[PDB]
């Protein structure tokens, strides 16, 4: 039986990023556009959209 | 293939290939939140384990017994075993005595 | 036996977002459950805790205490209120870190809890399903005084020499909006004795101050933006909270409890009543629980049959 491996999310406040290929089983990798966490306690990002 | 036996393979217990096919699938985080939500095909090793059906043990002709560690069948009952004896000139009795 | 004290003295918890907290309602908890892990054919299951048993906020190593985490301190709990629960009742078998190592009846969920310093009940609910079978060819309930051994696995309870592990970062910008102060026009930044990162619009912004007040004369308390970003200790890398950088630099702690070779006692089904027919045999199978029966003939063709029985029954 296998393991999913599933890490912390990236996010980049007023930023964009780049998916990056690996050489890892079944990986997979995405980018979504807009965004707006609200961590806990605030919204993590000063930045709007 | 995914969901079904050997959905991941690898050659021997130490080896370092790992093919998977699991149909792994990301999707969009949901709004105001962090997680990354994805779905993915459960295990083909756990759908085995249930739907394996009957095993050689229960079902094996002529009384096989089907065992352990070095795979073998104990105590099969087929056919003939021709033996060959050089027998010693000192095994038997003169008919005089 | 320092090894122990050094491995979780650069690690703290952490809280984490649980969706059911006990009454159906999502919240930022510090009890919140990252993996439950079900190998021991032994019946055992071991749960992942985002709180860590058997160490001190100050750091010492305590058998009788939980520490956890709310805002940006460290409290300690009483470890004989912690609670894990299914359909039923658990118990608890072992617990050290972010391990627990728990008995349960079956369920369809799996709750766990704790008591903060207010004596309030934390607590989580994830759904598992949790459908144990024992080893063998009987769906019995409660071991014998009287049976057979067959080989079993569980979870030994050494904590000391494992080879997996779990990954380990720093904790990103911790956002915190009671850290703004206003006056008459005035933007007053509390800090409570660690560095904040900081980013105003109007007037000024982008200074990490090592621990130090500030004010704005200009600008508005909504206009700003902060996060305590101190990282003198470690954390595991879960997928409910961020991290603070794409090369993504790890480290790793060994986990306890690994898997061992056991044996666990199993009963004997009562042999059945034979009746000796012409060319056949009629078994009359009573058994205390669903058990295994199955024949076969040994012959060419086998001629067989297989059956969970769980009733009286009659086979000829
Ligand atoms: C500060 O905030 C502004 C907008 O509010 C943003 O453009 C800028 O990148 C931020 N700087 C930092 C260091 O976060
Ligand atoms: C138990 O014994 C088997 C030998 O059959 C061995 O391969 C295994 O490593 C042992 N330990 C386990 C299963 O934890």
């Amino acid at each position: 039986e296998y393991k999913t491996v599933v890490p912390s999310p990236y996010v980049k406040c007023c930023g964009a990023s780049e998916c990056s290929t690996k050489e890892k089983p079944d990986y997979q990798c995405k980018v979504y556009t807009g965004v707006y966490p609200f961590m806990w306690g605030g919204a993590y990002c000063f930045c709007d959209s | 293939q995914p969901g079904r036996f050997g959905d991941i393979q690898s050659r021997t217990v130490e080896s370092n290939d790992l093919y998977a096919n699991t149909a792994l699938k990301l999707a969009r985080p949901s709004p105001g939140m962090v997680h990354v939500p994805y779905t993915q095909t459960p295990s083909g090793f756990k759908y085995w384990l249930k739907e394996k059906g009957t095993a050689l043990n229960t079902k094996a002709p002529f009384g096989c017994q089907i065992k352990t560690n070095p795979v073998r069948a104990m105590n099969c009952a087929v056919g003939n075993i021709p033996v060959s004896m050089n027998l010693p000139d000192s095994a038997f009795t003169r008919i005089v005595e | 036996v320092s090894q122990h004290f050094n491995v979780y003295k650069a690690t703290r918890p952490y809280i984490a977002y649980c969706a059911d907290c006990g009454a159906g309602h999502s919240c930022h908890s510090p009890v919140a459950i990252e993996a439950v892990r079900s190998e021991a054919t032994d019946g055992m299951l071991k749960i992942q805790f985002s709180a860590q048993i058997g160490i001190d906020k100050s750091d010492n190593h305590d058998y009788t205490k939980i520490r956890y985490a709310d805002g940006h301190a460290i409290e300690n709990a009483v470890r004989s209120s912690l609670k894990v629960a299914t359909s039923g009742d658990c118990f608890v078998h072992g617990t050290m870190g972010h391990f627990i190592l728990a008995k349960c009846p079956p369920g369809e969920f799996l709750q766990v809890s704790i008591q903060d310093t207010r004596n309030a009940v934390r607590a989580c609910r994830i759904q598992y399903h949790h459908d144990p079978q024992p080893v063998g060819r009987e769906k019995f309930t409660i071991r014998p005084h009287y049976g057979k051994e067959i080989p079993c696995t569980t979870y030994q309870q050494t904590t000391a020499k494992t080879v997996e592990e779990i990954d380990m970062h720093m904790p990103p910008d911790t956002p915190d909006r009671t850290l703004l102060s206003q006056q008459s026009g005035n933007v007053k930044i509390t800090v409570g004795g660690k560095k904040v990162k900081y980013n105003c619009t109007c007037g000024t912004g982008n200074v990490g101050t090592t621990n130090s007040d500030m004010t704005i004369n200009t600008c508005l308390i909504e206009q700003c933006h902060v996060s305590v970003t101190d990282h003198k200790k470690w954390q595991f890398n879960s997928p409910f909270v961020p991290r603070a950088d794409e090369p993504a630099r790890k480290g790793k702690v060994h986990i306890p409890f690994p898997l061992d070779n056991i044996t666990c006692r199993v009963p004997m089904a009562r042999e059945p009543t034979v009746i000796h027919g012409k060319r056949e045999v009629t078994l009359h199978l009573h058994p205390d629980h669903p058990t295994l029966f199955s024949y076969r003939t040994l012959g060419e063709d086998p001629q067989y049959h297989e059956e969970w029985v769980t009733a009286a029954v009659e086979r000829t």
